[PDB]
RNA sequence: AUAGGUUUGGUCCUAGCCUUUCUAUUAGCUCUUAGUAAGAUUACACAUGCAAGCAUCCCCGUUCCAGUGAGUUCACCCUCUAAAUCA
């Protein structure tokens, strides 16, 4: 079987079922955690299963994590403006971390849908060219239209051999 | 006067928006002064002939 | 003044949304399509009401009926005549405006005629157009044979009417000549052959009922609902039958006799109805039966 | 990603605009024609046919 | 592939094979391929007449006029099709080509005449 | 051979000698390719009849002269065809020929378009949110003034005779290359009688 | 294609391209259509650059772009 | 091969079986009839009235070589080759 | 991979090799027609012909296209800002 405890987070389905996506102003993400104790369970759970789904959303935003500095687990941002933001995590769940960070530092819901209706429009169906980009490669794979000569070969009267001889 | 599918389109925009104008649109070609293709152009700009002699 | 109601209207809605049904085996029938494994749920009785009731929200969505619409007037508009092009080509060219963000009844496809003529593309040539550049899932650009009068024959023998009513949507759109006669056609096949059910519990009774109300043949539609214990929607239908015929017999003899519940179809089972003896004779087979059972 | 300098392609770069500038033609070597057959001896061309006039 | 100098131009890319010519319509850079690098495809255009005879031209117009804007030129088959769509005015050089045809027709009548009359 | 069935196909699966040949079986129930390896080639014989003569092992379908592949004979396509997904079996599934695979593939296609065989036919969403036919790319546009007067949509379009001056100059630049002056074209396109 | 340091050919030494005979009528007529022709083209092409440069300034400071910028920095804060 | 097939098949476990031991309702979800809940079991004793706990994630040991297939990971020359039927 | 053959007197395990599938070149033998697609082994040497002109002279172009795969993280993103197009 797969290594390691928990092998459900090294798979694609899960890292890209994280719903934090980090606004732009979010460049730096330091998670300072305690070992140990009950009242850090919650912020050693949110870097053992969340971190990894974090980092897939946000693949320019560095995540940077400290052990056993503080009495008390921490999250600090630090935004482009200079802002920092700290969030602390102590008592809480992993559940409520992470959907703490959603609120305050990420996009909704309607900001994402947005982006994903600018790339509909990257592709146009009536475009033609190779199957990696548009539907169809050529008009002749339209109904109606002259076929392609290497499926239906084209009457004598079209072809260019013919067209000189009947002229001369 | 504009060609004949532009006047359809800046006419359907009207109507679409809700303004109701029976006005011809038109284009100004009031700017463009056309100027005779044997107008003695800019020299500054023009280039030289190479070196290479025969 | 007093505006007769329309197919879209709330209270139309409801009524026909009533009397169309709602039969979750139906509206969910297994779909003969490349299958998958299905996964399972342990569910608690709590937990299965709550399944069940989103499946009917779900499928009240998929039994959202089309709205019915006037057919189209043809596009018979110039936009110019440049008579110093005639003769010069002998192929007309079809212009298509491929804008995507452009509503397609709002996309501007014309053709230039060997004349000269620069004319707007008729309704015919806009949808043929419309699929080669923007195709749409079971859309054809040509018209398929199955809609020819003989292969469409075929097809109700089979009782295939749904499906019949299924590809037309594909095929054609709701105000074109080619889609209301096919279902006017469909509707027809119905009433003479008596299968209204085929039609039940899908987003096209209602387009069925709204056909015969407005042509005056709501006979068998009555007949069939009695004979199978549906008083409440066969009421709805002579109610709603008034509504779009206020100035008629039977409503006049409702008004005149505030007739209710049953009573209304007894006044137009003999005022408007032309098998008035038949639905009598249906209608009283029933309130017999009825009897029996109330005891 | 640390290029290695081309030191002869810059310096026969200075040479020739450098050359291109003390032999340059002047307008009496360029512009000077052959009246009979009507053709630039600098560069051997013919004129157009409708300069020839 | 930096070009030295060029310019953006709206032309018809040759697809299909032999004997079944279409054309793309493309915003490339001057100096490239025909059928090679483009900026953005705006349209097709089908030469063949197809069953319904008629030839298929699509004009992407909204974006066409986008890169008219940015200073793209236009080559003249381009020119010849946005004239006869009406976006343009029709190019002069059709007008002219319609006047000659008209001219030879008319002169090809007279041969004809005298042939039926004087024989 | 010359089977009775050829205008009638579907007569021969309702017959007595079908029944005891296939049974309630496919007709391709117990047809086995030969080949070596546990693999097999991963297309069929392109054809199994050669000039009017047939190989060793003849598929279903070219095994049984009386078996004719028609777009009416829906209970023979049938049994090419899964029940459960109404996917059609890809040659190797059942050993026919791609002859004879290309020829059930159309008629089971053709029936499908005749109505003669059922398939499952989706429910598809409406193509427009808006219905409305008002917007001017579908209603009339106003008449330009130039179209209601007949006159030509730029001035230029008409040939307009020039001036005998300007006919001078251009008489001068151009001297001894010159064509015979053209005057105003035809008003329609002429025609061969 | 030939570059510029390829010789040219010993056939075409001699060959001496004429031009076209010209004729007065229809030379004029078309010279004015050109004319009007790029006159109209001209005026075209400049509306088109005005509404590309209106719809980038549009977006870039435009009075719905920066009331979104507003809104964000609110709810930011 | 065939004292491991005869001694996987002898314990798989039924919908009833499964029903009893929960004393919930076994529904199946299928994709070709929609949201339609089908009940293919259910407890014949009493039903429970709390809902299962839903882990939030399943410690579940997964088959790599089935992950790899789903990411479509996997090139076969020999996978889903076309075969007579069986 | 739905796997198969092969170690031994025999069994089980491990293991390599090979078989069955699908393509591309080359060889043998053989070969009827039509349409279409593709097409030196070699950055080895090349006979001959042609491949860039245009145009009232100035300019512009020949810096492109076409070719090859010798060399080889110069190709992508950001910042900044020439030349070029928008008369
Ligand atoms: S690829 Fe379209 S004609 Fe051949
Ligand atoms: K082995
Ligand atoms: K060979
Ligand atoms: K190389
Ligand atoms: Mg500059
Ligand atoms: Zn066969």
């Amino acid at each position: 079987p797969m290594k390691g405890r928990f092998p459900i987070r090294r798979t694609l389905q899960y890292l890209s079922q994280g719903n934090v996506v980090f606004k732009d102003s979010v460049k730096v993400m330091t998670v300072n955690y305690n070992t140990h104790g009950e009242l850090g369970e919650g912020a050693r759970k949110f870097v053992f299963f969340n971190i990894p789904q974090i980092q897939y959303k946000n693949p320019w935003v560095q995540i940077m994590m400290f052990k056993n500095m503080t009495p008390s687990p921490f999250l600090r941002f630090y935004l482009d403006s200079g802002e920092q933001v700290l969030v602390d995590v102590e008592t809480k769940s992993n559940k409520e971390i992470m959907e703490h960070i959603r609120k305050i530092l990420g996009k909704n819901e309607e900001t994402l849908r947005e982006e994903e209706e600018e790339k509909k429009q990257l592709s146009h169906p009536a475009n033609f060219g190779p199957r990696k980009y548009c539907l169809r490669e050529c008009i002749c794979e339209v109904e109606g239209q002259v076929p392609c000569p290497s499926l239906v070969p084209l009457p004598k009267e079209m072809r260019g051999k013919y067209k000189a001889a009947l002229k001369a | 006067p504009y060609p004949p599918l532009l006047r359809a389109m800046i006419i359907a925009e009207r109507q679409k928006n809700g303004d109701t104008s029976t006005e011809e649109p038109m284009l100004n070609v009031q700017r463009i002064r056309m100027e005779p293709w044997d107008y003695p152009a800019k020299q500054e700009d023009k280039g030289r002939a190479k070196g290479t002699p025969v | 003044e007093t505006k007769k109601p329309t197919f879209m209207d709330e209270e139309v809605q409801s009524i026909l949304t009533k009397m169309t049904g709602l039969n979750l085996q139906k509206t969910f029938k297994p779909a003969i399509q490349e299958l998958k494994p299905p996964t399972y749920k342990l569910m608690t009785q709590a937990q299965l009401e709550e399944a069940t009731r989103q499946a009917v929200e779900a499928a009240k969505v998929r039994l959202k009926m089309p709205p019915v619409l006037e057919e189209r007037v043809p596009i018979n508009d110039v936009l110019a005549e440049d008579k110093i092009l005639e003769g010069t080509e002998t192929t007309k060219y079809v212009f298509t405006d491929i804008s995507y963000s452009i509503p397609h009844r709002e996309r501007f496809i014309v053709v230039r005629e060997p004349s000269g003529t620069l004319r707007k593309a008729s309704w015919e040539e806009r949808d043929r157009m419309i699929q080669v550049y923007f195709p749409k899932e079971g859309r054809k650009i040509l018209t398929p044979i199955i809609f020819k009068e003989e292969n469409l024959r075929t097809m109700y023998s089979q009782d295939r009417h749904v499906d019949v009513l299924n590809l037309c949507f594909a095929q054609f759109e709701p105000d074109s000549t080619e889609y209301i006669k096919v279902h006017h056609k469909t509707y027809e096949d119905i009433d003479k052959r008596g299968k209204y059910d085929l039609l039940r519990s899908t987003r096209y009774f209602g387009g069925m009922v709204w056909y015969f109300v407005n042509n005056k043949k709501i006979d068998g539609l009555l007949i069939d609902q009695i004979q199978r214990d549906l008083i409440d929607d066969a009421t709805n239908l002579v109610q709603l039958y008034h509504v779009l015929h206020p100035d008629g017999q039977s409503a006049q003899g409702a008004k005149d006799q505030a007739a209710e519940g049953i009573n209304l179809i007894k006044v137009f089972a003999k005022t408007e109805a032309q098998k008035g003896a038949y639905i009598e004779l249906t209608l009283q087979t029933y309130q017999e039966a009825l009897s029996r059972h109330s005891a | 990603k640390k290029v290695r300098p081309r030191l002869i392609a810059e310096l026969a770069r200075r040479v020739r605009a450098l050359r291109e500038q003390l032999n340059r033609p002047r307008d009496s070597q360029l512009y000077a024609v052959d009246y009979e057959t009507l053709t630039r001896p600098f560069s051997g061309r013919r004129l157009p046919v409708r300069a020839w006039a | 592939k930096a070009y030295r100098g060029g310019h953006l131009t709206i032309r018809l890319a040759l697809g299909g094979c032999t004997n079944r010519p279409f054309y793309r319509i493309v915003a490339a850079h001057n100096k490239c391929p025909r059928d090679g690098r483009f900026v953005e495809q705006l349209g097709s255009y089908d030469p063949l007449p197809n069953s319904h005879g008629e030839k298929l031209v699509a004009l992407n117009l909204d974006r066409i006029r986008h890169w008219i804007g940015c200073g793209a030129h236009l080559s003249k088959p381009m020119e010849k099709l946005l004239g006869l769509a009406g976006f343009f005015p029709l190019h002069p050089m059709m007008i002219t080509n319609a006047e000659r045809l008209r001219r030879k027709r008319a002169r090809e009548v007279l041969l004809a005449s005298q042939k039926t009359d004087a024989e | 051979p010359i089977s009775p069935y050829k205008d009638e196909p579907w007569k021969y699966l309702e017959s007595e000698e079908y029944q005891e040949r296939y049974g309630s079986r496919p007709v391709w129930a117990d047809y086995r390719r030969n080949h070596k390896g546990g693999v097999p080639p991963q297309r069929t014989r392109k054809t199994c009849i050669r000039r009017n003569k047939v190989v060793g092992n003849p598929c279903p379908i070219c095994r049984d002269h009386k078996l004719h592949v028609d777009f009416r004979n829906v209970k023979l396509l049938e049994q090419f065809v899964c029940a459960h997904t109404g996917i059609i079996f890809y040659a190797p599934y059942t050993g026919v020929c791609v002859k004879q695979h290309k020829r059930l593939t159309q008629a089971i296609q053709k029936a499908r378009d005749h109505g003669l065989l059922i398939y499952h036919i989706p429910q598809v969403e409406p193509r427009d949110l808006d219905f409305s036919t008002s917007h001017g790319a579908v209603s009339a546009t106003p008449p330009a003034p130039t179209l209601v007067s007949g006159d030509p949509w730029y001035p230029w379009y008409n040939w307009k005779q020039p001036p005998e001056r300007e006919l001078s100059r251009l008489r001068r630049l151009y001297q001894g290359h010159l064509q015979e002056e053209s005057g105003p074209p035809p008003e329609s396109m002429p025609k061969m009688p | 294609r030939k570059t510029r340091h390829d010789p040219l050919a010993k056939s075409k030494i001699e060959r001496v391209n004429m031009p076209p005979a010209v004729d007065p009528a229809e030379f004029f007529v078309l010279m004015e259509r050109y004319q009007h022709y790029r006159q109209t083209v001209r005026a075209l092409r400049m509306e088109f650059v005005s509404e590309v440069q209106r719809k980038v300034h549009e977006a870039r400071a435009g009075v719905l772009a920066e009331r979104k910028a507003l809104k964000d920095a609110a709810e930011h804060r | 091969l065939t004292q491991g097939l005869f001694r996987g098949l002898s314990r798989q476990e039924t919908h009833q079986q499964l029903a009893d031991k929960k004393g919930l309702h076994v529904v199946e979800i299928r994709e070709e009839c929609g949201p339609l809940p089908i009940v293919v079991a259910s407890p014949r004793g009493p039903l429970r009235k709390d809902p299962e706990p839903e882990d939030e994630v399943p410690d579940v040991k997964l088959d790599w070589e089935d992950v790899k297939t789903a990411q479509g990971m996997k090139r076969s020359v020999w996978s889903n080759l076309k075969r007579a039927a069986t």
